[PDB]
């Protein structure tokens, strides 16, 4: 009944500072960690996330962790800092380098223990583990490295749990750094193999969302994450919140993962309307299950008709009527029927919760499997085979000491992965 | 002389929220237990403020959190609000092997003090899902283990179906199958409901365009005060439970009813119409009212049993009667000669507190049989048997230790089953 | 692009000193549904034959016909004996990979069905065992030291026990203080060192091929100190359920290294390396019949998940169908060398014999009924 949060890079770390942000206003919370809401839904399933102290106080159940000091002394000195307990800021004063090759292998090393025991603080403290979500990245070092670290020794002390893991897939279009086809590149090898589930979360796409289909000019990080808040907190409402065909993490992870490596989803926010579209635009079921086909939500960089779709589910917000959910569903099922797989009939599952966040009467949320995800992988797969054979700045990691076999075979571990999409594609 | 309820799984809860809101309905039954003059469903108190038999089992905290604060927290006991840690996550293995086996022995354990303070049990009814994991494993337990220690009582099955067309998740015929072959194994006798069907009565005799869960189930809730809880009071021809055993199911297994409800009138229409005893008969045979996709017309009646409310005499009756045997479209079978087993009783249905369906005069329910379910059976066995030959959704079960070969028993003996509906119109 | 298959070999339970005494005398003799042949390998279990209202599985038969003649290449019984096994599967093989050639040993069947007694087994009655009669592991280190040397050449004895409990991959061959009771620090000490990289190879050379880390060879000059191996079986986790308190919980990979040299007539040494990769597994555990427990559950799904994977592979070798997933159990790509890919590799399938147990080794009985269509190409070392 419990959900156990870590965090992790420049990004993760701040992405998920402004997830606590919305999980605070969730249930009517004081910056301090007071409680001033009404609703008693907010006052029922506290326990997922917190850990309620004397008194009368509130503990975010997360763990942050950083190798460079400012970074999360910026979410202390920035508001919403004062929330947490500071018993929690594992970290180091030393720079990574942006380095999976030294994050995941030196200066993690020096603090993998410091975070584990923290673990230990509260994972045996809870009182019934049921969620490890990580928020880290995939192109800087610190997002990349420490985190594959953390689950091969978390399923290691945890292998009875569930792994998910927002983890950011890199963008061709916007960019800064320059050996960014490594440390994706090298997260596969330990994300695959040990973690459940994980999302892919593009930039590439989400610069697309912001600017077009929402009408806003300049896309900042606290805006293009601020997208990706709303997104988590719609990925375990049934598991917190009242709904009449409730659905878990566990029964998501069922439906959806039809064979044990294509466990690579994607989300959606379904009321995505502008500022000046609220008061020219009438809000209902299908006005919702509109965007399913729609190109422009998909908040990763693929094309949706690209390919076909393997899975998809649907995770509903508002006093609905089934009828029309199923129905609505059903057409979507029967408007395209070449977009699916054919031996999986009901394509879709399902899920309603019975209220939405406040401020709305409508919300839900996408989440998609389809073929045409791999998209992303070719991107990053092709601008590994520029890297390698200059060798191109190898001379950064050569001298930490990982080998041209794990550069063989991680690099055969995407070929394994990306090839079975093509299979019940086409 | 009373009777128990079994209420399994999300769907299974939400069905007696209706029930036993009519049940309390039956007898004005405020949330203290305010009844004069019956001992069916209920125990008497010091105070003389009743209380339910019935069984609540949800393998999560969710549900139940809403009956234990909301309204009608108070008739039911915390003896009886059985709640669990951890869904099983809609999975007939963990439903079945490794969560069944955490609560089981608690929920075993109230019967003994329940089903020993019934006088000579009639019997007793389960709810449960197909596509819930809370209603396909934990039946898979429950409903062998009640039989070594009750193999001679009734064992009623009231269990929520899926249909050919809208479905709700992915496993669901990958349930299923796993679960009613041992389901028929043991169980007595099954009902079954089709929310495909249902949804015709809310277009076509509702006229409601926004239902809800309760609205959907209200209708299925109607069903039961009819079926068993006038069968205590006193009509004319009153029925009961064992005037089902070798009559409604001419074999040792072949127990599948089919549920109708006659007068289903949204109160706009309760003028453009004049209700009858012919009339309502006349609503008992047409294939848009089954609540199952299902057209009677493609199959036989082996059976049918007219159970009626209200107002009811039979020379009224009786000329109805032989109308549809003269007004037969309906291919009925070499083997049984003529039988409609009779069921008149008095009381009329009470209107749901903002409810749906209209005050009457006179009400029907109907079980009747067919050879058109085992379309509907095999409709599902075509959604289910292309999973397996993609061997697709296998790791959850395999690593909860069920085996493929239970897909080639349950399907092939579900065929068998499916095959031995066909029995019917063979030998003449 | 070669023809060289599969071998197909069956045998079952029966002999053991607990079975016959009740079996024969409570249901039929030594294939009661089944029908034991011997020639051409047929054999074909049913079920009583009812009007069944409710027809039951395996009511596919008629008036004196037998039906699931699974006939196949060489099936056995309880009364083939451990060199009669070896006479047939081992041994003609044995001194074929000597020149270059490549094996693999596994087995699949229902749980407690003896996989170990045919892998590792133990003993015959002798006061001192001069490798005496057991499985199939000692009896070819029986002829390692007769067939590597009657034939009189330089050798090299060279082979490594790995465990596999619950996907990873441990050694027993090691120096194995820290497992046993030793004395570890008061306090943890900083790791002044770097990561460490265990099995994490795989090259390009050929493929379906894959090199590990820290292969701990074993060199013997006699069947002397060979119980190394039964040291290792010993770490090897079981425990005691009550389908089979007998039956192994983990599973383990063995291999086995022939480096033998002569300088042949052509003026060459003959650099000829074989592989034996004497492979055993868990019993497939159906849980609700042992009664698996908590911690037990986990040490139990992983089995049927590895085993599923495993069933995961060969539907896919019959199909021909692009990118095989090998990709799930590190089993697989231990096991993707041969399953389609080149050497040789022989399959056991050991089942029940109870009228209990006929649905549950149909799933068996078809994987050994598709485990014709898997195609390689043979090929030795020079
Ligand atoms: C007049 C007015 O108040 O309007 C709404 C509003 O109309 C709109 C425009 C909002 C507004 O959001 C944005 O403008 C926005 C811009 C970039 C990226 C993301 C959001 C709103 O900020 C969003 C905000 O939504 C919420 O408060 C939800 O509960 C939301 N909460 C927060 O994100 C939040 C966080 C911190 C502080 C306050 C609110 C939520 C949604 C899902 C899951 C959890 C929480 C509200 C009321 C509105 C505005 C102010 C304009 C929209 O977003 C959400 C998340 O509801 C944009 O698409 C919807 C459409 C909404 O109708
Ligand atoms: N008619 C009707 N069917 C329902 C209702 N709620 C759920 N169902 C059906 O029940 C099926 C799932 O069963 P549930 O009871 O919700 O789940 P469960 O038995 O608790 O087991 P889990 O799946 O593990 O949660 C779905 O396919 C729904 O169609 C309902 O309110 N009315
Ligand atoms: N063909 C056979 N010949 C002789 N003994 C056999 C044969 N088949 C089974 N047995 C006996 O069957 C008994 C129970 O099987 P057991 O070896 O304990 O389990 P298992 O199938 O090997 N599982 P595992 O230990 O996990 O590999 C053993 O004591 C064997 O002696
Ligand atoms: N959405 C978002 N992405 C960011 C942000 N900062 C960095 N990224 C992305 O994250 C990747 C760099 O990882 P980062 O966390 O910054 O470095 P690390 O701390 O060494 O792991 C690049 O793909 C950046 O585009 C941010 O504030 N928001
Ligand atoms: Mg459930
Ligand atoms: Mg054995």
């Amino acid at each position: 009944r419990e959900i156990v949060h870590i965090q992790a890079g420049q990004c993760g770390n701040q992405i998920g500072a402004k997830f606590w942000e919305v999980i605070s206003d969730e249930h009517g919370i004081d910056p301090t960690g007071s409680y001033h809401g009404d609703s008693d839904l907010q006052l029922e399933r506290i326990n997922v996330y917190y850990n309620e102290a004397a008194g009368n106080k509130y503990v975010p159940r997360a763990i942050l962790v950083d190798l460079e000091p400012g970074t999360m002394d910026s979410v202390r000195s920035g508001p919403f800092g004062q929330i947490f307990r500071p018993d929690n800021f594992v970290f180091g004063q030393s720079g990574a380098g942006n380095n999976w090759a030294k994050g995941h292998y030196t200066e993690g090393a020096e603090l993998v223990d410091s975070v584990l025991d923290v673990v230990r603080k509260e994972s045996e403290s809870c009182d019934c583990l049921q969620g490890f979500q990580l928020t880290h990245s995939l192109g800087g070092g610190t997002g990349s490295g420490m985190g594959t670290l953390l689950i091969s020794k978390i399923r290691e002390e945890y292998p009875d749990r569930i792994m998910n893991t927002f983890s950011v897939v890199p963008s061709p279009k916007v960019s800064d750094t320059v050996v960014e086809p490594y440390n994706a590149t090298l997260s596969v090898h330990q994300l695959v193999e040990n973690t459940d589930e994980t999302y892919c979360i593009d930039n590439e796409a989400l610069y697309d969302i912001c600017f077009r289909t929402l009408k806003l000019t300049t896309p900042t990080y606290g805006d293009l994450n601020h997208l990706v808040s709303a997104t988590m907190s719609g990925v375990t409402t049934c598991l917190r919140f009242p709904g009449q065909l409730n659905a878990d993490l566990r029964k998501l992870a069922v439906n959806m993962v039809p064979f044990p490596r294509l466990h690579f989803f994607m989300p959606g926010f379904a009321p995505l309307t502008s500022r000046g579209s609220q008061q020219y635009r009438a809000l209902t079921v299908p006005e919702l299950t509109q965007q399913m086909f729609d190109a422009k939500n998909m908040m990763a960089a693929c094309d949706p008709r690209h390919g076909r779709y393997l899975t998809v589910a649907a995770v509903f917000r508002g006093r609905m009527s089934m009828k029309e959910v199923d129905e609505q569903m059903l057409n979507v099922q029967n408007k395209n029927s070449s977009y699916f797989v054919e031996w999986i009939p009901n394509n879709v599952k399902t899920a309603v919760c019975d209220i939405p966040p406040r401020g709305l009467k409508m919300s839900a949320t996408f989440i998609g499997n389809s073929t045409a995800i791999q998209e992303l992988f070719k991107r990053i797969s092709e601008q590994f085979t520029a890297m390698f054979r200059r060798k191109a700045f190898l001379h950064w990691y050569t001298g930490e000491g990982m080998d041209e076999m794990e550069f063989t075979e991680a690099e055969s571990n995407m070929n394994d992965l990306v090839s079975e999409y093509q299979q019940y594609q086409d | 002389r009373e009777c128990i309820s079994i209420h399994v799984g999300q769907a299974g809860v939400q069905i007696g929220n209706a029930c036993w809101e009519l049940y309390c309905l039956e007898h004005g039954i405020q949330p203290d237990g305010q009844m004069p003059s019956f001992n069916t469903f209920f125990s008497e108190t010091g105070a003389g403020k009743h209380v339910p038999r019935a069984v609540f089992v949800d393998l999560e905290p969710t549900v139940i959190d809403e009956v234990r604060t909301g309204t009608y927290r108070q008739l039911f006991h915390p003896e009886q609000l059985i709640t669990g840690k951890e869904d099983a996550a809609n999975n007939y293995a963990r439903g079945h092997y490794t969560i069944g086996k955490e609560i089981i022995d608690l929920v075993l354990d109230r019967i003994r003090k329940l089903a020993d303070q019934c006088t000579g049990l009639q019997g007793f009814s389960v709810f449960h899902s197909f596509g819930g994991g809370t209603g396909s494993g934990f039946t898979s337990l429950l409903m062998e283990r009640l039989s070594v220690d009750y193999g001679k009582k009734s064992k009623l099955e009231f269990s929520i179906y899926p249909a050919p067309q809208v479905s709700t998740a992915v496993v669901e015929p990958y349930n299923s199958i796993l679960t009613t072959h041992t389901t028929l194994e043991h169980s007595d006798c099954a009902f079954m409901v089709d929310n495909e069907a249902i949804y015709d009565i809310c277009r076509r005799n509702l006229d409601i365009e926004r239902p809800t869960y309760t609205n959907l189930n209200r209708l299925i809730g109607q069903i039961v005060s009819s079926i068993t809880a006038s069968l205590r009071f006193d009509g004319a021809l009153n029925v009961d439970l064992t005037e089902f055993q070798t009559n409604l199911v001419p074999y040792p297994r072949g127990h599948f009813p089919l549920a109708t409800y006659a007068p289903v009138i949204s109160a706009e229409k309760a003028y453009h119409e004049q209700l009858s005893v012919a009339e309502i008969t006349n609503a008992c045979f047409e294939p848009a009212n089954q609540m199952v996709k299902c057209d009677p017309r493609h199959g036989k009646y082996m059976a049918c049993c007219l159970l009626y409310r209200g107002d009811v005499v039979p020379k009224d009756v009786n000329a109805a009667i032989a109308t549809i045997k003269t007004k037969r479209t309906i291919q009925f079978v070499d083997w049984c000669p003529t039988g409609f087993k009779v069921g008149i009783n008095y009381e009329p249905p009470t209107v749901v507190p903002g409810g749906d369906l209209a005050k009457v005069q006179r009400a029907v329910c109907m079980l009747s049989n067919t050879t058109a379910i085992a379309e509907a059976w095999a409709r599902l066995d075509h959604k289910f048997d292309l999973m397996y030959a993609k061997r697709a959704f296998v790791h959850w079960y395999v690593g909860e230790g069920m085996e493929e070969g239970e897909f080639s028993e349950a399907r092939e003996d579900m065929a068998a089953l499916e095959k031995d509906y066909e029995e019917v119109g063979v030998d003449s | 692009m070669g023809e060289s298959n599969i071998q197909v070999v069956v045998r079952v339970r029966g002999q053991a000193p607990n079975e016959p005494k009740r079996t024969a005398p409570g249901i039929l003799t030594t294939s009661g549904p089944r029908c034991q042949q011997i020639d051409v390998a047929i054999e074909a279990p049913q079920v009583s034959s009812s009007s069944a209202i409710a027809s039951t599985s395996n009511l596919v038969q008629e008036s004196a016909t037998r039906q699931k003649s699974y006939h196949f290449d060489q099936v056995f019984g309880p009364e083939a004996d451990q060199g009669m096994v070896y006479q047939d599967v081992v041994g003609p093989i044995l001194e074929e990979v000597m020149s270059g050639y490549n094996c693999t040993i596994f087995a699949y069947g229902q749980t407690g069905t003896g996989k170990t007694h045919t892998m590792e087994g133990d003993l015959t009655s002798q006061m001192g065992t001069y490798s005496s009669e057991a499985g199939i592991i000692p009896r070819s280190l029986y002829r390692l030291f007769h067939t590597l040397e009657l034939s009189k050449e330089d050798y090299s004895v060279k082979a490594t026990f790995i465990e596999l409990y619950n996907e990873e991959l441990r050694d027993l061959l090691s120096i194995d203080s820290s497992t046993s009771s030793a004395e570890p620090s008061s306090s943890a000490t900083a790791t002044k060192e770097p990561q460490h990289a265990l099995r994490m190879y795989d090259d390009a050379r050929g493929k379906g091929v894959v090199i590990q880390g820290l292969e701990e060879v074993a060199l013997k000059d006699a069947a002397h100190g060979l119980s190394v191996l039964r040291r290792g079986s010993q770490k090897r986790q079981i425990a005691a359920t009550n389908c089979n308190e007998q039956s192994s919980r983990s599973h383990s990979v063995f291999t086995m290294t022939v480096f033998i040299k002569d300088k042949g007539s052509r003026g060459e040494d003959v650099l000829k390396i074989g592989k034996l990769n004497l492979v055993d597994l868990a019993g497939s555990e159906n849980i609700g019949r042992s009664g698996a427990e908590n911690k037990r559950a986990r040490e139990a799904g992983m089995i049927n998940q590895s085993l599923l994977t495993l069933g995961r592979v060969i539907n896919a070798l019959v199909e021909k169908n692009s990118h095989i997933p090998y990709r799930e159990s590190k089993l697989t790509r231990l096991l993707q060398e041969s399953l389609g890919g080149r050497t040789k590799t022989c399959i056991i399938a050991t089942v029940s014999q109870e009228r209990a147990n006929i649905e549950e080794t149909l799933s068996t009985l078809d994987y050994a009924l598709r485990a014709k269509s898997i195609k390689n190409r043979p090929e030795l070392n020079t």
